[PDB]
Order: structure tokens, then C-alpha cells, then sequence
RNA sequence: UAUCAGCUUGUUGGUGGGGUAGUGGCUUACCAAGGCUUUGACGGGUAGCCGGCCUGAGAGGGUGACCGGCCACAUUGGGAC
RNA sequence: GUGCGGGAUGACGGCCUUCGGGUUGUAAACCGCUUUCGCCUGUGACGAAGCGUGAGUGACGGUAAUGGGUAAAGAAGCACCGGCUAACUACGUGCCAGCAGCCGCGGUGAUACGUAGGGUGCGAGCGUUGUCCGGAUUUAUUGGGCGUAAAGGGCUCGUAGGUGGUUGAUCGCGUCGGAAGUGUAAUCUUGGGGCUUAACCCUGAGCGUGCUUUCGAUACGGGUUGACUUGAGGAAGGUAGGG
RNA sequence: UCCUGACGCUGAGGAGCGAAAGCGUGGGGAGCGAACAGGCUUAGAUACCCUGGUAGUCCACGCUGUAAACGGUGGGUACU
RNA sequence: GUGGGACUGGUGAUUAGGACUAAGUCGUAACAAGGUAGCCGUACCGGAAGGUGCGGCUGGAUCA
RNA sequence: AAAAUGUUUU
């Protein structure tokens, strides 16, 4: 565009889409497990991915993935929910922080323990 | 906040003698571990990182402090690699090593941190103390008869003292004629590669 | 060895036939002397070593001189072949080759040791290499600038650049003798 | 209609130099004559001449004769207009532009007449950055 | 142009026009 | 922000009086019909502002913690002493 | 800071194997050293050229600093190892359990899951999440584009606006150059100095990218004013046509 | 040859013009021809093809204001 | 306090289309002359793709 | 001259 066109109407940037609206500017949010279940992934994958409908303290209810082999949380279990997308799962944009509040660390972890909330074993 | 593990493993991984000679570095052509003899690709990052790690494990400096040295050299006028090597050589433990009062830089760090040394009248136990020009490093009077000190006094004649230092071996006194230049630091790394690495 | 070279990129191209696909390998090589002559070669083969060797021997016959004012570019340039735009600027000594992989390989083979190169436009390795190549070919050495303008280097070109050229020539003398 | 006669001069010179023409001609103006003069004094053109009208009998004609070196080699590596009518560019005595790392010349119209950057910097005077001929 | 783009837009437009034709009365009773 | 186009009647100006530390529609009486606006008035949304901070080759982009300057507020609303 | 030098007999044990061995590994064992920090104990401030008529007067505070003693001891974890991306194998599992930032991995030989050995990057931290800038020239003033990739209004007229052929004179608003004032301090850049070094702190200068005042310059932009005809329009004559 | 003497260019918003189909009032209606009816084809044929055939196509005055309204290329100017 | 408006959030029987998923059913509309060249605007018709009329385009072609 | 269609391996 001409300089006069830029003067009359300047450049405008893009919108910069948000990824995790339910957190509302917080690194993680507390919630209650309104439902605990399993979901079949999208193709080409195939499994029984463990997820939970959680009512976060922001008043929004979202689906959160439960990582790691092992699971204890059930109905009305208080959880901490952080960001994180599961690619082969449409509509899952949050994960549950293992080792925090009611959810507990994965039992037999010995590598990458901190990411699954497993205390070091003597 | 100090590497205490084996140094021959690091020398073998980096492909060069980090310190010493006539040792377990007869297994030099391959890094440590089960997968040592395989052929390597060596990307540019790989090469750069190797040069940076060579300098780091040679001088006993961890990553945060090495990075700080890098920004200081980059801000300084002149060649960035020259200034970085000049800083690393101006470190006090390296000064003791180069003067030859220590068998190795690790021994120099040991004695410096233990305080067996005086800097122009004032006691210093900081290995990273940057020695300035015309400085006078002195052995502590109490510790003028350390076993490592007497070994160095027996062996220094074989050792080569750089032109920017004057040493009164038996007296334990390292006079700093001037802050060293690239031609005076021994060429064993690629400071240019390190500088390129710290730009990606 | 005598001539320093980098393999910029290799690609697995295929030709579909009635039976199936006939795969092949393409090789970009940059071969230079490290002092000002450099070239790039494209190689086609069924095998990586054959493609690389063909590219190298094709690059040998495409060596063009690059004007270095003491281990650095003479003056800023912007080259572009097809869609590969590459910007080059000279840098103070000790800056290094601040360039992307392919352009950095081209510059390192050409012998430039202090240069700032940016890759605008497409990121395809071949096109970026050609853009770096014609950016270097656009370089115009100060004596030939003076010949172009019918004047003298002391009348056309910056005193700092000329001086730095003299000190670079002096370190050259140093190395030579030392040998 | 014509908007920037200086840009017209620059593009005429660029096109003629590219097409290897020995001479180019244009309607004359004082600023065009000054730019041609400093181009000649800096060695980018062989010569220039202002001609009294005898074909159109209407106005003076400025004619630039260009120079090509041995083996038909361009003496002009390019010319660019900086201070456009749509957006004008003024440079201070300290922020004077450098062209081709100093090899080329920026033509700056200062309060003391047309002066190449080098000149201006010597006189510590800025002005309107007309061109970047190199 | 691959004509596929025009075909996609054609189908979207035709479906919307069919929706307008089937809901013509309700819109004029209450709405656009 | 135009998917807000009209806004204002002490409003705009004048004269006399009053008031105030002080100029002033600040206030008052009378007279006039102005004032603002597609170069965005009025309305909606958000927000204390800045020295600075982070990032960036720069131009810019984001931001307004500590520290320092100005402003606003002190249970909410109003009022004076 | 968690040690330093020496130490091949390259020990056992793990792990791998082509059962040859390789690897962990100078690592250990073993030998000789050193005592920073921690712990024990002694000495013990500056800040006060203050204050108070004097006597006296430090909250921090037995603090910092420092002498002596102890034992190589009281002191290392976290992430990662398919590509980007530094670093690979075995066992278990068998589109299950699970992984993932993207590409993707897992369907019986998984360097991508889980564990182990080995390794790599960092290290009193290491990862994850959130947010911002960068990379993104991906709003392009620097620094992009619109035949077919996203992008020329269906076409014209025309208002505001933007823009302006040659030249004389003049103004000096833009523009350019000095001077004065201002841009507190801190920050920031940089020169010196102090804390054992550093962070941090003090100090000199720069910066403070502007603004105001004032004195100059007049090439260009613009204002005022006067010319010129080549752009533009008109007259006269000629003239083509499914306007 | 003559005249005026930069009066130029572009133009947001605005206004006008804008194929065909369509709409309103009135007229006209040969041919053509959505819809429609029938015959064929077909697994079906709400199609192609065939026989019929109403709006429309035409006129007057309005309305609508959209097209692959395309050179998918905005206007002006100079040069090569 | 009273009254009439303005703006706006949640919710709503019912209803509309969008996106994704069986490896469901119905045809085959497009891509080759896609078997009636395709597409643009508009109009009417039809379970659905689509069919047809009118004008236009080549981002179609036959035959030169 | 009309003459339709082609699930889910690993
Ligand atoms: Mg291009
Ligand atoms: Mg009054
Ligand atoms: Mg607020
Ligand atoms: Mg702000
Ligand atoms: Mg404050
Ligand atoms: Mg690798
Ligand atoms: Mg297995
Ligand atoms: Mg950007
Ligand atoms: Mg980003
Ligand atoms: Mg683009
Ligand atoms: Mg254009
Ligand atoms: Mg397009
Ligand atoms: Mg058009
Ligand atoms: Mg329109
Ligand atoms: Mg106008
Ligand atoms: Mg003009
Ligand atoms: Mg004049
Ligand atoms: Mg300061
Ligand atoms: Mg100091
Ligand atoms: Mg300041
Ligand atoms: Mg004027
Ligand atoms: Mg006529
Ligand atoms: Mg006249
Ligand atoms: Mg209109
Ligand atoms: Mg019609
Ligand atoms: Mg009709
Ligand atoms: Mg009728
Ligand atoms: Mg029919
Ligand atoms: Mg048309
Ligand atoms: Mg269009
Ligand atoms: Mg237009
Ligand atoms: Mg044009
Ligand atoms: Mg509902
Ligand atoms: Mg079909
Ligand atoms: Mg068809
Ligand atoms: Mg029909």
C-alpha cells in the first residue's frame, strides 16, 4: 500500500489465538472430577485414553487427560489441572498433575519421576 | 557446583586431552561407554558444543559462569574469542596452574579455595578471582611447605611458564607482567566455534 | 585435504514407473579454497557417494573469486536466485559466520570468517545456496570500483576499510614468513 | 502525469545504462543539471551537456553520455531514489547514509547546494537525501 | 484455479439458498 | 470500537452583578444562537500515567512488580468545618 | 563446596556379547595429601569525625572477619538419549499398556512405551505449566504482496484528502547548522573505586533519541507573487464508426 | 498555424450507469421455452432424448444491482 | 420512592445448520469428452446428490 | 445410445 494508505489506515496484527481459556491466566487450576472415564483416540491410533470431566475452580468444566500407567482418582476427587494438549484426542487441552491433591504418582516409575509425581525410592 | 567426577571420561568424549598425558587416554579415539567405536555424524551444533565443552571442562567452569564470561567478552572491544580466552586465563586458579605451582587446574582450585594463596597482600580463596595486570600472587606463609607445593618446586623446570607471568618458584610469587594475548594462550580449542555457538 | 567442502543437503527423489518408483539421490556440495575461490555443485545419482562425487567434480569447474577485505565481506549485498533471498553484511573481526546452514557452508568454503547472513524468502537449500552465490558474485572489489568510477581507491573507498585491508595483508605476511 | 522528475532522470539513466546506450536525454531542470554534474564529478557518467532547444524549440535538453569500461562493463552498478514525493527523507549531519558500505555515493541536497554525503559530512551539513547512486 | 474451490463454494451457497427457501415463511413471520 | 452518527440548552458567546487566593458559565440576571463531529463528536469496552522492565540487529512489540515522580482513593454515597 | 595428586593388576559386581571379550573405569580398592563451607572452640569489629554538660552511648550482635580442632568426612540431584537436538543398547510389552512440541511411535527384532546398563545436557538445582517477545519479512516505515497461489472495487463520474511541468523574486513554516535552557535521582552504556571475587554498591562521563528560546543557511518541500508552454483544456478545419 | 497558461493526476465516503434472470402495473405473444403433462431409456430416471407446453423471452414505465460483470491484470505518466 | 425506555449476561420446550466419528443406508454429481463439457449469476423443480431454462466464461473440446 | 458401485488388515 502507499504511504498515504498506511497513514489513513495502518497495519493491524493478527489475533493471537489463546490455547487454554479455562485456566484464565493461571499456570494450573484446581478442580473436582465430575466424571472419570476412558475415550477411544482418533485414527490412526487406538487405545483407551484415560480422561476426566473436571469442574475447575474458574467455573468452567473441561476434559483433562490422566498421564501415566496407573490411576486412582474417581468421582469427586480434587485434582490440579495444568495446560497441555493431547494430539490424538479432539477436545482435550488440559492434563492432570500427578502427585498433587488427590491424584497420586505413578506407582512403578523410575525414570522421569518428577513429571509423574513419583517420590524417589531408597 | 563443581565437577567432581572422572576427567578421563570427559577427555575421551571430547576427543582431546583435557589435562595431563601418558595415561588412560591410550583409549583416546573413542568416547566412553558401550557405544564408543561407532562412526559419528558430527553436526555443526555437535562441533560447536564440543569446542565449548572442551573449554569448560579444561578450565573447570560451569555453564552459567561460562555464559557470563561470554557476554563480558562480547561486550568488550576486540575479538570475542580472544577476550574470552583472556578472561579464562585471568582466572586465578588458571594463573597458579600456568605459573606451575600446581600439577593441574583441579589442584590449583583445591589450594586456592583452601586459601593457601595471597593476592598482592590480601588473602583470596576464590578460584574465579580475575587476576589483574601487575598483580603479585603469593603463597601463604603458613602454607609455603605444602606437599603439592614442594612437588611443583621439584618439577617446574620441565614445565613451561608463559611469557605474561614471572614466577619465583622457591619463593612462591607469581608476578603478572600483562594480561595474556591469544598468541600467548596455548591453542587447544576453537574460541571462534564457541562464539558462533553462543549466537544460535 | 587441499579443497574444503561441505555437503549442504541430500534428497531422495523418485520417478514413478509401471512397476513402481525409481528412487534417486541429489547432492548439494560447496567446495572452496578457504581464501576466496568457491563453487557449488549439484549431483544426481542412484547412490549418495556417486551423487556427492558428481556434484563435487561439477563444482570444481564453477570456482569464482570472492573479494575479502581482510577475512570479511567487502560491502553489504542482497542476492536472489528464483526465490531464495540472502542478505550479507560485513562484520568486525571475531564476529564469525552468523549464517544459516547452507549459506554458512557457502561462506565457510569461500573463506569468509566474519559475516552476517540472513535468509529471506524460501528456505529451500538449493535456492538459498544460489542466492548466497549471486550475493557473493555481486560483491565489487574496491580496486575494480575505482576502475569503474575512473578514480582511485583513496578517493572512493572508506579509509577504515583500506586500513583494515593493510593490517590484514600484514598478518598475511606474518603467516607466510612464519611457515 | 509526471510526479517526480528526479525519479524520471534516475530511471532514464538506469534503463539506458542497462540497455547499453551511449547517451540519454531528458527535459532539463536545474536540480537535474546539478545531479548530472556531481555524477560526472564522481565518475559515474562520461559527461553531460545542456542543449538549447532546437527540435521542439520549447525548453532545454539535458543529455548524459555514459561510460563503459573494457569489455563493455557498466560504470553504474545501480541508482535509487530515496526522497520520494509521497514520502520525503531528510538526514542530519550525524545520520548521513552510507551507500554500498561507503563505495557508492548518496546524493544529498543541502542548504549549500547539492553535495555528496562525503562532502556533507566534511561540512557537517545535512539535508534531503535525493539518491543512492552506486 | 482447480475448480474444486468453486465447487465447494457452490455447494455451500446452494445449501444456504435451500435453507432460505424452506424457512422463507418463518423468517418473514418473525425475523429477516 | 462505526455491527456507536449525530452530541450539547449554562450548552457556545456577550453585558451587569455576585463569588473566589485566583482567571473563568465558577455563579447569576438579561441578550444573542451558538459550540462539537466521518481528520470520528456522543456512546460502548478496557486501563491509573511515567522514569523504567522484558524482548529485539534495529525499527518495533509486550509491560507499568521492587525503586523514583505525578495522580486518584481511604466501609459506600454526599457534605462542609 | 561436596575433595586433590598418584594408582592396571585395567580387580570384583552389574550390563552387553560374535562367549573372544567389551563396558562401567583410574572409576574402585589401595597410597599420599589439603581443610574452603558445615560442626567444635577462641579472638572480635566498622558503621559514631554521631549523640550526651557529663557519666556514658550499636538494635543488628559474640554478627562479619579471623586463629585453633575434627574427619575425605556432614554435603547431588533433575531432565533427556527417532529427527529438529548433545547423547543407545538389552529386557518386558504386543495398536494393549502407553508416549508426543510437530513429524509421528506401539499390529512381535520398539534406539520413540516400561525398566536396566551406558550415555548427554545442566547442576543446588532440574523439569513441567502459564504468560510475553524472538524466530514470523506471518501487518513488511526499516521490510511483503494482489494474471493463475489469499488479494484489482462490475464501470465511471466526482467531494474531502494525497500528490504536482519549467522558471524569476521573496518569506524562512518543513528541512539543515550553532548557542542557551531543560530532559531529577535510580536504571542503562562506559571510565575509575569499594565489598576476599562476583552479584551488588559508590563515583565521573555519556545517554536522556525530545521540547522551548535564540542566532544563522536557502538546495529541496510548502506559502506569497510574476512569468513560460511542453502537460491539460479550448477554437478552426479535416474525419472514422453495430456509441 | 490559433487561444488560455499547470487550469494536471488520482480519488475514501457519496452518486450514477450496470448482461441475463427476477419483481410490480398495463400491453403483446409468432418462435423458443423453466415449471408441467405424456412417451421412451433405466434396477429407478423427480434426467439426458421425443411429443406437448405456462410463466418468461417482446413493449411501456418503474424496481432489483448481481455475473467466470475476466485480460481472473485499477487509473495516470516517463523510459527500455 | 414511582414510572417508561436503552444496553446486556444466563437460561429456554421446540427448532436450524456446522464440525467430527461405524469400517451404516441411498444413489454417482464432479475429476477422462467422467460418459449430457464444466463453472458463474439468477429462476423454478426434485429423497439427495442434482435437473432444466436465460445470459455469461474457458479455468472445455471437436473440426480447422 | 444409455450402461452404477469397490468398508476396518497389520
Ligand atoms: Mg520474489
Ligand atoms: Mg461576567
Ligand atoms: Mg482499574
Ligand atoms: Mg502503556
Ligand atoms: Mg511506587
Ligand atoms: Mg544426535
Ligand atoms: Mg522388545
Ligand atoms: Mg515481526
Ligand atoms: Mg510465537
Ligand atoms: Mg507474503
Ligand atoms: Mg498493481
Ligand atoms: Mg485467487
Ligand atoms: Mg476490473
Ligand atoms: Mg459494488
Ligand atoms: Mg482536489
Ligand atoms: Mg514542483
Ligand atoms: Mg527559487
Ligand atoms: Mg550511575
Ligand atoms: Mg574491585
Ligand atoms: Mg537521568
Ligand atoms: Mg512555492
Ligand atoms: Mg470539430
Ligand atoms: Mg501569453
Ligand atoms: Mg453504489
Ligand atoms: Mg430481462
Ligand atoms: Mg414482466
Ligand atoms: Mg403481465
Ligand atoms: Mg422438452
Ligand atoms: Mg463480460
Ligand atoms: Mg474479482
Ligand atoms: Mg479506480
Ligand atoms: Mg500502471
Ligand atoms: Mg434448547
Ligand atoms: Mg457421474
Ligand atoms: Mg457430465
Ligand atoms: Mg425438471
Amino acid at each position: 500500500p502507499t504511504i498515504q494508505q498506511l497513514v489513513r489506515k495502518g497495519r493491524t496484527d493478527k489475533i493471537s489465538k489463546n490455547k487454554t481459556p479455562a485456566l484464565k491466566g493461571s499456570p494450573q487450576r484446581r478442580g473436582v472430577c465430575t466424571r472419570v472415564y476412558t475415550t477411544t483416540p482418533k485414527k490412526p491410533n487406538s487405545a483407551l485414553r484415560k480422561v476426566a470431566r473436571v469442574r475447575l475452580s474458574s467455573g468452567i468444566e473441561v476434559t483433562a487427560y490422566i498421564p501415566g500407567v496407573g490411576h486412582n482418582l474417581q468421582e469427586h476427587s480434587m485434582v490440579l489441572v495444568r495446560g497441555g494438549r493431547v494430539k490424538d484426542l479432539p477436545g482435550v487441552r488440559y492434563k492432570i498433575v500427578r502427585g498433587s491433591l488427590d491424584t497420586q504418582g505413578v506407582k512403578g516409575r523410575k525414570q522421569a519421576r518428577s513429571r509423574y509425581g513419583a517420590k524417589k525410592e531408597k | 557446583a563443581r565437577y567432581t567426577g572422572p576427567l578421563t571420561k570427559k577427555s575421551r568424549r571430547l576427543g582431546t586431552d583435557l589435562v595431563g598425558n601418558d595415561k588412560s587416554f591410550e583409549r583416546r579415539p573413542y568416547p566412553p561407554g558401550v557405544h564408543g567405536r561407532g562412526r559419528t555424524k558430527d553436526s555443526e551444533y555437535s562441533l560447536q558444543l564440543r569446542e565449548k565443552q572442551k573449554a569448560r571442562y579444561a578450565y573447570g567452569v560451569l555453564e552459567k559462569q561460562f555464559r557470563r564470561y561470554y557476554e563480558e567478552a562480547d561486550r568488550a572491544q576486540g575479538k570475542t574469542g580472544d577476550v574470552l580466552l583472556q578472561i579464562l586465563e585471568s582466572r586465578l586458579d588458571n594463573v597458579v596452574y600456568r605459573a606451575g605451582l600446581a600439577a593441574t587446574r583441579r589442584q590449583a582450585r583445591q589450594m586456592v579455595s583452601h586459601g593457601h594463596f595471597l593476592v598482592n597482600g590480601k588473602k583470596v580463596n576464590i578460584p574465579s578471582y580475575r587476576v589483574s595486570t601487575h598483580d603479585i600472587i603469593d603463597v601463604r606463609e603458613k602454607s609455603k611447605d605444602l606437599p603439592p607445593i614442594v612437588i611443583a618446586r621439584e618439577t617446574f623446570e620441565t614445565r613451561d611458564v608463559p611469557a605474561w607471568l614471572e614466577v619465583r618458584p622457591n619463593k612462591g610469587r607469581i608476578l603478572v607482567h600483562q594480561l595474556p594475548t591469544r598468541d600467548q594462550i596455548v591453542i587447544d580449542v576453537n574460541e571462534q566455534a564457541i562464539v558462533e555457538l553462543y549466537s544460535k | 585435504n587441499e579443497y574444503l567442502e561441505r555437503v549442504v543437503a541430500i534428497n531422495r527423489v523418485a520417478k514413478v514407473v509401471q512397476g513402481g518408483r525409481r528412487f534417486s539421490f541429489t547432492a548439494l556440495v560447496v567446495v572452496g579454497d578457504g581464501e576466496g575461490s568457491v563453487g557449488v555443485g549439484y549431483g544426481k545419482a542412484k547412490e549418495v557417494p556417486a551423487a556427492i562425487a558428481k556434484a563435487v567434480e561439477e563444482a570444481k569447474k564453477h570456482f569464482f573469486k570472492v573479494p575479502l577485505v581482510g577475512r570479511t565481506i567487502t560491502h553489504p549485498v542482497i542476492g536472489e536466485k528464483a526465490a531464495g533471498v540472502v542478505m550479507l553484511r560485513p562484520a568486525s573481526p571475531g564476529t564469525g559466520v552468523i549464517a544459516g546452514g547452507s549459506a554458512r557452508a557457502v561462506l565457510e568454503c569461500a573463506g569468509v570468517h566474519d559475516v552476517l547472513a540472513k535468509s529471506l524468502g524460501s528456505s529451500n537449500a538449493i535456492n538459498v545456496v544460489h542466492a548466497t552465490v549471486d550475493a557473493l558474485q555481486q560483491l565489487e572489489e574496491p580496486e575494480e570500483v575505482a576502475r569503474r568510477r575512473g578514480k582511485s581507491v583513496e578517493d572512493i573507498a572508506p579509509a577504515a576499510m583500506l586500513r583494515a585491508r593493510k593490517e590484514a595483508d600484514e598478518a598475511a605476511a606474518a603467516a607466510r614468513m612464519e611457515e | 502525469t509526471m510526479t517526480d522528475p528526479i525519479a524520471d532522470m534516475l530511471t532514464r539513466l538506469r534503463n539506458a545504462n542497462q540497455a547499453y546506450h551511449d547517451q540519454t536525454s531528458m527535459p532539463h531542470s536545474k536540480i537535474k543539471a546539478g545531479i548530472a554534474g556531481i555524477l560526472k564529478s564522481e565518475g559515474y557518467i562520461a559527461d553531460y551537456k545542456v542543449n538549447e532547444p532546437k527540435e521542439g524549440e520549447v525548453g532545454k535538453t539535458l543529455t548524459l553520455t555514459l561510460k563503459y569500461g573494457e569489455n563493455r562493463e557498466r560504470s553504474i552498478a545501480g541508482v535509487r531514489r530515496i526522497s520520494k514525493p509521497g514520502l520525503r527523507v531528510y538526514a542530519k549531519s550525524t545520520a548521513l547514509p552510507k551507500v554500498l558500505g561507503g563505495l557508492g555515493i548518496a546524493i544529498i541536497s543541502t542548504s549549500q547546494g547539492l553535495l555528496t554525503d562525503k562532502q556533507a559530512h566534511e561540512k557537517s551539513v545535512g539535508g534531503e537525501v535525493l539518491a543512492y547512486v552506486w | 484455479g482447480s475448480v474444486i474451490k468453486k465447487r465447494r463454494k457452490r455447494m455451500a451457497k446452494k445449501k444456504h439458498r435451500k435453507l432460505l427457501k424452506r424457512t422463507r415463511i418463518q423468517r418473514r413471520r418473525a425475523g429477516k
